């Protein structure tokens, strides 16, 4: 039995190190197919491992077991073997669904979390009970409910809507997720893994509004926190967390005002459909972001909604007071094209 | 819960005539035991 | 003197001192002899070089000249006997210890 | 500016006829979105995306590359580059060792 | 434990080499840290 | 439609010769998998491979067009290949 | 061809530019034939031996065998030759 | 003032042009920024010139362990 | 074109670095300028 035999020499090509041999000895006594392999570099959490070895040029792989494997280091907090798997071929289109979305919510793998007091509390609220049953799958609507309490104002969650609903009682690519990275983001920011939260910042469109929801729902939650008599050092992570996402928000602002300026008004102002059609500009005064309202970009921003219709911009208060006090002054003032940047409320 | 057990390695610095029994011991098994070997420190590791 | 000259541009491009570096050359094989007839007076000069013409141009980064006509054009040797004169000359003379 | 955008055109001592306006389209509701947006189209929309992509790509790797040229950095990577140099010239000076040794021994064998 | 590793060797006292021995030192105190090994001794203060 | 009226392909008909291994033909392919013309007796026909490949896997997704013709082809038809119907400039 | 693969992926993430970086092959040695077969359609492929998964066209010439080399480079080298002669826009 | 006078201040502002631009690429060198970054570079250019050098050894003494065997 | 075109042994056409002066003065290639003048090109004799 040759082939189980690993040799270390010092010096030479040995691997130059214990490791490697020891690892890669572990590997092939197994003997296994390579998910195997890949769950097992997933429990001792060897990034380089399975990079160098189970995803060597040439290796075979079943047909829905990287998407198993995904899963799997979704639920146990492995950020780079996600980074690994989506730059091996699988994707979040592919991937993300509603029944797997629903168990990564009911994982109880990975850090702790603050989430179950949350559905409890929404479920104290909506039917005045009490406290959950131990073996709770918490729903979909459960999380929008959640989403709502903490975003706040007039927020409706896209979970909570009749189509989601309808959707969840006709079957609990229509069951796939057309922005799964927004999805991604909110579960990552609810179970308090501020890591993955990171990564999937980066990756998907609507940076900006992520950014803004995921500062507000840390926010709510660190005050949620406070206010049950929970761990302080919870709160004070939840803070920090909202804190990196303001912080992210406010740079991602930096650079749209340093490319393209009126690009970044349009960033600023278009509604968002994902997020309960709310405006990025909203999201920053509802989570109090006081320096992301403050940047120039905002503040001219501002200044273009307070003219209304009307270029002007030049010795501002006296024209418009001559417009007030002489209605024929009106007609000698230079007004703004028709579709120059049409502030609206409803359309 | 994929399906397999622990992974058992065995790591074998020196030794006297009774690690090769052990080697032995350990090949010859269900399931197999991989054997990782060092060299350098002389007697049944560097005969091995 | 070329590989001399590409040594003062080195120089010039990083140390702040005036190297004296008289070079003596035969006035009748210097490019646009013309161009350096003058009683006191500052003459522009070219760092062209025409390959065609077998006169070559003085270096661009030199101090002084003592450039010695003995009568004749395109040919060497006006220069090598007044040159180690010069050198003897200066030899002789006692340094300031 | 919402506060004065959501108010009525008329002043407080004339407000009253736009009150009264307002209770009369109110009414007319009952017998037969609080912000100011843009609605942009299909187009602007991918622009718009394509845009936050290019910032993202662009503040990302403009990070990195603030850090990877700070000094910080350089002195901890020149750091582990040095320590691992020495520690390969002092094996380089043991094999020269050996080779003179066996330079020695070829000469004998001669 | 994620990994088990079985450590063997001699009963008698021995040398190494010193940048063998530092080594071996690296690669087993890393190989239990980044997996959570469990190690496998003889138990007394003798050789490996 | 253009791509298979224009390029050819061609289709190893022969006498299936053993040489060292039975299955192994002159071609090399299985000897019951078969459907120059010196040992390989091939037959000229318009091509059914040809179009767009989506790479499934191996990092970012990337679409490349694709054409098999034969090796006999004149290069100027394969040039206009690219420059019309592929969309390149010269 | 790896390494000029692997160029192209950096690149991708080099920066969104586009290479026009032809593949010339043997039909005969690519894995998966008859994944690749269709007329104007997107056939799925997976990443003899595989195409590189960073190439933007591909230009496949059969000889008619299969598992081997030498049905590419006359037809590379003429067409290199008929692109030479070319005049460009200056 | 004069023509010469036009000369002579003509020479000193090309004194003044020149003592400025070497002495700020003196002071951008002589910083400590600068200097980091150049021995980080030949750092980078001595470690990978030193491996190949470990290598090449390497070949070179198994070449006389071959030799001295077949002497 | 530092190393390869302003080489020595390189052969120059009469008012056709005049010409490389135009282009790369319209082109805003400061450093082609830089190599033009420090290749023997004067500002004097060629602004007209």
């Amino acid at each position: 039995k040759k082939e189980l035999i690993t040799v270390f020499r010092m010096g030479s090509e040995g691997h130059q190190d214990i490791d490697l041999a020891i690892l890669t000895a572990l590997l092939k006594g197994a003997n296994a197919s390579a998910p195997d392999q890949l769950s097992l570099a997933l429990a001792w959490n060897r990034v380089d491992i399975a990079r160098s070895q189970i995803f060597i040029y040439g290796q075979q792989w079943p047909v829905g077991s990287l998407e198993q494997a995904m899963l799997d280091a979704l639920v146990l907090d492995r950020v780079d073997f996600v980074k690994l798997l989506i730059e091996n071929g699988v994707s979040m289109h592919r991937f993300l669904t509603i029944s797997r979305l629903e168990e990564l919510y009911n994982t109880r793998h990975g850090p702790s979390n603050t989430l179950y007091h949350l559905v409890r509390d929404v479920k104290k609220r909506e039917y005045p009970k009490g406290n959950l049953p131990p073996d709770y799958r918490i729903s979909l609507i459960d999380i929008g409910l959640v989403i709502e309490y903490l975003m706040g104002g007039a927020y409706r969650c896209n979970y909570t809507r009749k189509r989601f609903r309808t959707l969840y009682h006709n079957l609990f690519e229509i069951n796939h997720f057309p922005f799964p990275f927004h999805e991604l983001m909110v579960w990552a920011v609810l179970m308090k893994r501020q890591k993955m939260a990171l990564f999937f910042w980066q990756h998907g469109e609507e940076a900006m509004a992520k950014a803004l929801v995921a500062c507000k729902l840390c926010k709510a939650m660190a005050h949620e926190a406070s206010e049950n008599d929970m761990v302080d050092d919870i709160s004070q992570e939840l803070n920090h967390n909202s804190r990196d996402f303001g912080q992210l928000a406010v740079e991602l602002l930096d650079q749209s005002y340093k490319q393209d300026e009126q690009l970044a008004m349009k960033l600023l102002t278009y509604e968002l459909k994902n997020w309960s059609n709310a405006t990025c500009l909203q999201l920053a005064v509802a989570a109090k972001h006081r320096d992301f309202i403050a940047h120039t970009c905002s503040q001219m921003l501002l200044t273009d909604m307070w003219m209304g219709r009307l270029r002007m911009r030049k010795n501002s208060g006296l024209k418009v007071i001559l417009g007030i006090l002489l209605p024929p002054s009106i007609l000698s003032l230079e007004f703004k094209n028709k579709d120059d940047m049409p502030y609206m409320t409803q359309a | 819960r994929i399906g397999q057990g622990v992974p058992v390695v065995a790591l074998i610095v020196e030794g006297g005539p009774n690690v090769i029994s052990i080697v032995l011991e350990y090949l010859r098994d269900t399931p197999p035991v991989p054997v990782v070997v060092c060299d350098g420190s002389g007697r049944a590791s560097d005969i091995l | 003197i070329r590989h001399v000259g590409d040594a003062l541009k080195d120089h010039a491009s990083k140390s702040r001192g005036k190297i004296c570096t008289i070079g003596i050359a035969p006035w009748g094989i210097v490019e646009n002899q013309e161009d350096l007839i003058g009683r006191d007076v500052v003459r522009p000069y070219q760092t062209m070089s025409n390959p065609m013409s077998k006169l070559t141009v003085l270096n661009s980064m030199h101090s002084h000249f003592i450039l010695a006509d003995n009568g004749t054009t395109g040919k060497y040797g006006a220069e090598v006997k007044l040159r180690r004169q010069l050198e003897k000359h200066i030899s002789l003379q006692k340094i300031n210890t | 500016i919402m506060t004065f955008h959501e108010r009525p055109v008329l002043p407080p001592p004339l407000i009253i006829f736009s009150h009264m306006t307002m209770i009369f389209q109110h009414l007319c509701c009952r017998w037969r979105d609080y912000g100011l947006k843009l609605f942009i189209t299909d187009d602007e929309l991918k622009k718009v995306h394509d845009f936050e992509e290019q910032c993202i790509e662009e503040y990302f790797r403009e990070k990195d590359d603030r850090f990877n040229s700070s000094n910080d950095e350089r002195i901890r990577v020149t750091s582990e580059r040095v320590e691992n140099m020495s520690m390969r010239l002092e094996e380089v000076n043991e094999r020269e060792h050996s080779m003179k040794a066996s330079l020695q021994t070829v000469d004998i064998r001669l | 434990p994620k990994l088990l590793i079985s450590v063997h060797g001699g009963l008698q006292n021995f040398e190494l080499q010193p940048k063998l021995k530092q080594v071996f030192g690296k690669g087993l105190i890393k190989a239990a840290m980044t997996t959570g090994a469990w190690i496998f001794t003889g138990g007394v203060n003798t050789g490996v | 439609s253009w791509i298979e009226r224009a390029f050819y392909k061609r289709e190893c008909v022969h006498i299936i010769p053993s040489t060292k291994d039975p299955h192994r033909c002159c071609c090399g392919r299985l000897i019951g998998q078969h459907v120059w013309s010196i040992s390989k007796h091939t037959q000229l026909s318009p091509t059914d491979a040809f179009g767009t490949i989506e790479f499934q896997g191996g990092g970012h997704s990337n679409k490349a067009m694709y054409v098999r013709v034969s090796f006999d082809t004149k290069p100027d038809l394969l040039l206009h290949l690219m420059t019309k119907e592929w969309q390149l400039e010269l």
